[PDB]
């Protein structure tokens, strides 16, 4: 009721399971903590004595009934939890900031994370964080300036722990006003951001690698069959274009459900279950939860990166022993694509 | 009740602003009159340290109804360029307000005042004027640089900080907080301007590249062609190399140090 | 990146005038280009951001023997398009020759805008095929652009003309345009006057004023083909990323259109997809098969059903294709704009590579082959003869378009793996 | 430091009359020059301050064959300007000769004020180029002032005249004025009748009474160019400090103008700086590039954003320059005055050294070169021939202005290192 810490000496802080009396079930104990933590951060003060009269009533009765104890804890649970949701949804704009986590963190924006890779491609070398670290944040903020997208935006910061290998992002939350986003939860959002970045980067090389329609074959016959890469560009593209259409339904389906559920219920502790399921499903459904499948897909991705490399330097159509590289690549893609029939199994 | 009587009666807001405007922090038009006189080379003593003359100049430029408590009398201290330190200015503040304007703190304000008068001297030194026209080309490669410094120190650091302070002291309600906020505001003005921490690493660089502008206009007087100067290539090389040293030094800040104060002026546009 | 639209010819200038007007109301823009009190979009790609929020389209308006360019000027939207870049026969040869003398000033007007943009991505032409002045001038400008911007791409909103077959040289003019279009245009989106006229007769009673009403039909397709680019989201953000899937061979770059609510004036995704594959919703007039299909939907669309929806259409098989490609129908989704009506809360469009369009190309080649033997309309106008004494570009065009007609049918065959 | 404006000629006397009136209302001054009843601004710079109720400004008025000097006298502000210093052809030669006989009494009127004031920074000439009486008299007085005050500096609010090209000798008169202005003027601020007339047509429907309305436009620029000096501030309170960056080389001393809310009748500094760099806001009519740019803003301007704002104009690159100088665009800030309206709470002006102004000089040199060959208007008036029998000052002027035309294009080149 009052939030006082250490109401007594030993024998924020959390459950001490060894000293819990046996008859008070472990689940009734957990409910007490949530009521407690929230008080420090209500309408509890308005009706505090009414809830103290009842807790006083439970003191007068001769024998202990768990059936009665829970009902108070539970009533007090009802109002204290309703209060956090009562505010975060309206005065902390809980729903509105979520658009901000998805837009700049789950690649939900097109201009900020596409033009950024075009104007930051130079960070492909291994960095000690000496100079490139300052330059990428410099690049991100510059990226946004090209078309409006210029309000606040101070908080988003990129960090370097292979030039594009590490670019983990960090947002700064208001902690008294946000306990839903935690040090542990934003870490899991980070793992997805790095993985969803890998697909976006590779799909840019292939669409650019489609410079055959643009230049080599445009106005020039060149040589057909005698000097072609076999146009494997089309098959690599499907295994990379299809993952992008898949990623559009695993992410967009979940965000419709997390932002409609949040709307119906009225206790913050419950909403927390929705979000801890919204992120929990995004992981396994996207295949990022570590699996043999993700490892095969990452190998596919590295082979794709190397195929971009061969066509990149060739310039005017020629075979500078290009066939030897193409042969390892064409053989490799076939062997690996068959591993994608594990999904068929 | 103290704070509010210490504004209507023993005025604090007027005194604090008096310390800033038309005083050490901000020149205004009042200080333009005082500074131009001490600079003039006609009828000038070697250090022009006659205290009655300096005090007389200050009263002519009081330029207000209240023209008291300003001396410009403290003895001048007894130098790659003329680099004349001294000219110290002390303001006499009464007791019911001395509690927050300390004789200890007066020194910190005095330190910033000197830098404001050297930068004004250096810019004013390149503004009085107007191979023979090659020198006119060098007039622009130098004025841009010193003028870019005077922009950052006078407007980016001391004006913008001086607005958060003028506003924040209105809200605070205490004899000790009003001191703590004022100490915070002086520990920030003296630090963002490059006058503390590393000195041989950063301060001496601007000092010598100021010293070259000073020697450059000191070896020039208006109206002839036969300067007979073969040293224009040595000064062109000097400014260029010493400049490269300065912007690599500001660029060293990226790894460690006060990045916001520096990465703001490190963008000097280089070339 | 930013795209510059080279709208040219009276017919082409009419559909660019409307397309920009359509994005005026759809976006937050007034007739003076100023933002409005009532009005989250990537406005930049299609609109230059001026200083006082005058979002001026990067339109290049080319007038030849102007009549409808003067009417464009006396409009409330004259201020909206002010890059101040408009510069002063019914024969393909007559248009090509006129373009050659003024090529450098029209080309400097291209440069000016190119300098204004940060990165230039593509040149989108509101081209008119057999457009009198519009064709010939458009083919020549098509040839200059690729040489100057070898890295850059060119798209063509070709309004291929089919009016039941007045221009007596119409087949000759069209024949020449395609040869340039097959080797010098990275992409082309095909539309048909008769196909839309048939739609106009279907949805409405309008028959005699076919050109004025059909302009709205061409516009709805044009605004719609770009809606994934103009709005934000991780949905095919750039043009080129989208172009690759629709065009899978350097030679076959012609795209068919369709609109699920031709009568756009709730509906589940499963429904709006099936409706589109039906041939009334299509706007274009031996086994035959699509090469790859794509669809974009803008409305109140549920996300979970799309996978259920993707699978349902596959079982129905309303769309029959057996191409050398392994291409699949692809589902894409976008946001309908606020302010303008939300009627047909869910409403869609499809862009597809179909071998049927080969038949439309062969019909003009049939009229031309018949016309070539007769030599009924060689023009023999001194411009026509002096420009083309050999008359062998028409034969060069005939072999190039026949190669295209052949390539298409080769696509239908099981071995386009081998040479077309 | 007080300044004395040598306003001369009917046109020059019209813009000095208004400029002083503009600072009458803007400052705390009433029509008699007695203090305004409502009245931080320092009036000493532009107004002689005395225990006398009338704070007369340092305005010098010269009348030749007077008509509008008489209208200036029948005004409510006749008492406001009472230094009691006004002293009694359309040809440049006709004006120069008339000035020479009265030079000593007009020069004593200059002395009186110089003796009266504590210190005089400079003399400001509301000069009219090809101003009939205004030119010729103004060139001669320009030559006398530098010799008498070798240390002192002279500025010129030249209203360079462009009316689409009545004066048939206008190019000859202008040609002579510039030669004097290039070697005998420390600074010049250029304005254009056509550029302002085009602005008048743009902001308003006023076309026929162009001179009366444009006077207000020239005034807003003139009051504004001095506001950093007029109103106390941490920096730029001396004119010589303000114009130092703009003139990087003595020969190129001509300054272009612009105003962000031409229609001044909130806005962030990021936007105001950006609008100033668009060419509609400019009031002046081979690669070309600015030599150094400066801007001053007077309104409710936040000070933290200016650095982010400085850096955003750096990204937009709306201003393209590649001069031999290493000069940068510079941000300056001032206080809007109370009492008068605060409309366009934030409102700005820019003064810049631009090589484009060379083109305006060459156009009068073009008219003159064409006119010189014809010798259509040699005047051959006995004043013109007797004053100039050789007619070689025009040729001396032609080489000096051609050196200037050459020098400008030389600034654009990579080697202003070599003599320009
Ligand atoms: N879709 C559409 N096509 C048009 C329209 N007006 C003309 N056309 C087409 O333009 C072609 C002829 O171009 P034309 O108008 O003669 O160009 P001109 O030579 O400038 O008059 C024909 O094939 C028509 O189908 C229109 O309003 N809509
Ligand atoms: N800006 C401006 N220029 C004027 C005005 N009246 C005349 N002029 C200019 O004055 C020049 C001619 O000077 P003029 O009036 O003949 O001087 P006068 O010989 O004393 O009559 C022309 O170039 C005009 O552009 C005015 O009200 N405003």
């Amino acid at each position: 009721l009052h939030g006082l810490l250490l109401d007594q000496h030993e024998e924020q802080f959390s459950l001490r399971v060894e000293i819990l009396p046996s008859y008070i079930p472990v689940r009734v104990a957990e409910k007490i903590l949530f009521v407690g933590e929230s008080v420090q951060m209500s309408i509890l003060k308005n009706q505090e004595d009414t809830f103290a009269a009842e807790l006083h009533r439970l003191k007068q009765q001769p024998l202990f009934s768990l059936v009665d104890f829970e009902q108070v804890v539970d009533r007090i649970r009802s109002t204290v939890a309703e209060h956090l949701w009562k505010l975060m949804v309206e005065e902390s704009d809980l729903l509105g900031q979520l658009k901000i986590i998805k837009d700049f963190y789950l690649l939900g924006r097109g201009e900020l994370f596409q033009a950024f890779i075009d104007t930051a491609q130079h960070m492909l070398k291994t960095p000690p964080t000496a100079v490139t670290e300052h330059d990428v944040n410099v690049a991100f903020q510059q990226s946004a300036h090209k078309v409006l997208l210029d309000d606040d935006n101070l908080l988003p910061l990129l960090h370097l722990t292979s030039g594009w290998a590490a670019l983990g992002l960090s947002y700064k939350v208001q902690w008294p006003l946000h306990i839903l986003f935690t040090p542990a939860v934003l870490e899991k959002y980070n793992v997805v951001f790095k993985y969803l970045l890998s697909v976006r980067r590779v799909q840019a090389e292939l669409q650019h690698c489609w410079a055959l329609q643009m230049q080599r074959k445009h106005l020039k016959s060149n040589q057909t069959d005698a000097i072609k890469w076999r146009l494997r560009n089309h098959m690599a593209f499907l295994v990379d274009n299809l993952q992008y259409y898949l990623q559009v339904d695993v992410l967009e389906s979940q965000f419709s459900q997390l932002l409609h559920q949040i709307n119906s219920t009225r206790d913050f502790e419950s909403i927390r279950l929705a979000h801890d399921h919204f992120l929990s499903n995004l992981l396994a459904q996207s295949f990022i939860l570590l699996k043999p499948v993700f490892h095969c897909l990452n190998e596919i991705l590295d082979l794709c990166h190397s195929f971009c490399s061969l066509v990149s330097q060739n310039l005017g159509p020629l075979d500078e022993r290009g066939a030897a590289q193409l042969s390892i690549l064409v053989k490799g893609f076939s062997r690996q694509s068959s591993l994608l029939f594990k999904i068929l199994s | 009740n103290l704070m509010q009587t210490l504004k209507k009666d023993y005025r604090l807001v007027e005194y604090l602003q008096a310390m800033r405007n038309f005083f050490l922090m901000e020149g205004g038009d009042t200080m333009y009159d005082f500074y131009t006189s001490i600079f003039d080379k006609i009828r000038e003593k070697e250090t022009w340290q006659n205290v009655s003359f300096l005090n007389v100049q200050l009263q002519e430029a009081v330029g207000q109804r209240y023209p008291e408590d300003s001396s410009r009398l403290s003895i001048s201290f007894e130098l790659p360029v003329h680099i004349l330190d001294g000219l110290t200015l002390s303001y006499k503040v009464p007791w019911p307000v001395d509690i927050v304007i300390s004789l200890e703190c007066q020194k910190i304000y005095n330190q910033v005042f000197l830098l404001l008068l050297q930068i004004k001297w250096a810019k004013y030194s390149l503004d009085v004027l107007l191979q023979i026209h090659r020198m006119f080309l060098l007039r622009v490669k130098l004025m841009h640089f010193v003028n870019s410094l005077h922009n950052y120190i006078m407007t980016r650091i001391l004006h913008s900080t001086g607005l958060e302070f003028q506003h924040q002291v209105e809200e605070a309600k205490d004899l000790d907080q009003l001191i703590k906020i004022h100490y915070r505001y002086l520990s920030t003005i003296h630090d963002r301007c490059l006058l503390r921490e590393k000195v041989s690493f950063v301060k001496e660089a601007i000092m010598k590249v100021l010293n070259l502008a000073l020697m450059f206009a000191d070896g020039w007087q208006a109206g002839l062609g036969t300067w007979r100067m073969e040293s224009i290539e040595k000064m062109e090389s000097d400014f260029k190399n010493c400049h490269m040293f300065l912007v690599t030094i500001l660029n060293k800040a990226v790894c460690r140090g006060s990045f916001p104060h520096l990465e703001s002026l490190a963008l000097s546009l280089m070339a | 990146r930013e795209i510059i639209t080279l709208q040219l010819g009276q017919c082409g200038n009419q559909i660019g005038f409307e397309f920009w007007k359509q994005l005026c109301a759809e976006h937050g823009i007034s007739p003076e280009g100023i933002v409005e009190e009532f009005a989250t979009d990537r406005k930049d790609v299609f609109f230059y951001q001026a200083d006082d929020e005058h979002y001026i389209p990067r339109a290049v308006l080319l007038d030849l023997e102007p009549r409808v360019i003067h009417s464009i000027l006396n409009s409330p939207y004259a201020k909206l398009y002010n890059p101040e870049n408009i510069y002063l026969g019914n024969n393909w040869a007559s248009g090509f020759s006129q373009g050659e003398k003024i090529h450098e000033d029209i080309f400097d007007i291209i440069d000016r805008e190119a300098d204004g943009s940060d990165s230039l991505e593509g040149f989108v032409l509101c081209h008119s095929i057999a457009g009198g002045t519009g064709s010939g001038l458009g083919s020549y400008l098509l040839e200059r652009l690729n040489d100057r911007y070898p890295k850059k791409l060119v798209q063509t909103y070709s309004v291929f003309p089919n009016q039941d077959e007045d221009v007596v040289v119409q087949p000759y003019n069209s024949l020449l345009t395609l040869k340039r279009l097959t080797q010098n245009a990275d992409c082309v989106v095909v539309l048909d006057n008769t196909a839309l006229n048939r739609i106009a007769t279907d949805r409405l009673h309008i028959q005699n004023p076919s050109f004025s009403q059909i302009n709205q039909l061409v516009s709805t397709i044009m605004s719609a083909s770009t809606t994934t680019l103009r709005y934000p989201g991780y949905m095919n953000n750039d043009l080129i990323g989208l172009i690759a899937s629709l065009i899978p061979t350097p030679r076959l770059h012609f795209l068919m259109t369709g609109y699920t609510p031709l009568t756009t004036d709730k509906t589940t995704v499963l429904d709006v997809m099936r409706r589109l594959l039906q041939p009334k919703n299509v706007m274009v007039s031996t086994n035959h098969c699509y090469i790859a299909i794509l669809n974009i939907i803008q409305g109140e669309v549920d996300p979970t059903q799309v996978h259920k929806s993707l699978q349902r259409i596959r079982e129905r098989k309303l769309a029959n294709f057996i191409p050398w490609g392994p291409a699949s129908i692809q589902v894409a989704l976008s946001r309908k704009s606020p302010y303008l009506p939300s009627a047909h809360r869910v409403s869609g469009l499809m862009m597809a590579n179909h071998t049927s369009i080969s038949s439309l190309f062969e019909r003009t080649c049939r009229q031309y082959d018949k016309l070539r033997k007769r030599e009924a309309f060689l023009e023999q106008f001194r411009k026509e003869d002096m420009f083309k004494d050999n008359f062998d570009e028409m034969d060069t065009s005939r072999e190039i378009v026949q190669q295209l007609i052949d390539e298409y049918h080769a696509a239908t065959r099981p071995d386009y793996i081998s040479w077309g």
